[PDB]
């Protein structure tokens, strides 16, 4: 048998505890951003006489 | 209640490697009380010293499992006893017999709750060796109505990372 045990299912609280309580929540939160530019100029002049 | 002889010169080297459980005789409550989902298991074994390690490979609910043990070896050959890991005590253990390659009744006991598990390299079981492990089972003064029988199939191996029980 594998099986769970049991030990660890209650805990005293202490008196100066008005509240303790387990509660299983997550939360996550990503942001992921890219910018880029890339800009680019060239002007060329020959002039011949 | 005794330590029965074990396998004459008991070679963990060729014990080694993978066995699957067949049967199981105990008066343990767990196997007749919910004896169904007897779930498949197997062995990898590893001699570690004199010690040997041992991976247990099993289904539960149909995630795999792995439950590595170091049999500590009792300073006797073949006489082993796992650790009271979780103050459960610790379980005498004794290769009462065995053919390497073939078959093997392993005697394993805690506070006289006693149990015997046939193992083997195949799938069949001789039919001579499953009737040796029954009357092994009445000199153990367990009944028939104790002997309990595993599926042929859906063993398991190389549970993963998180289903590794690892109590050493």
């Amino acid at each position: 048998r594998l099986y769970y045990g049991d030990d660890e299912k209650y805990f005293r609280k202490p008196y100066n505890f008005l509240k303790y309580h387990f509660e299983a929540l997550a939360d996550t939160g990503i942001s992921s951003e890219f910018y880029d530019n890339a800009n680019d100029l060239l002007s060329k002049v020959k002039k011949d006489k | 209640i005794s330590t029965i002889q074990p396998k004459a010169n008991f070679d963990a080297q060729q014990f080694a490697g993978t066995w699957l459980l067949v049967a199981v005789g105990s008066a343990c409550r767990f196997l007749q009380e919910q004896g169904h989902r007897a779930e498949a298991t197997t062995l990898h074994v590893a001699p570690q010293g004199t010690a040997m390690a041992v991976s247990t490979f099993r289904k539960l609910d149909g995630i795999c499992w792995q439950v590595r043990q170091l049999y500590g070896d009792t300073g006797v050959l073949g006489r082993f006893l796992l650790q009271a890991r979780d103050a459960r005590g610790a379980v005498h253990v004794v290769v009462a017999e065995t053919d390497y390659q073939s078959f093997a009744v392993l005697y394993l006991e805690r506070a006289g709750q006693l149990s015997v598990k046939l193992y083997a390299r195949s799938l069949p079981v001789s039919d001579s060796v499953l009737s040796g492990f029954e009357q092994r089972v009445q000199e153990a003064h367990l009944t028939e109505d104790q002997i309990f029988y595993f599926p042929k199939y859906g063993f398991c191996e190389a549970a993963d990372q998180f289903h590794v029980l690892d109590e050493v």
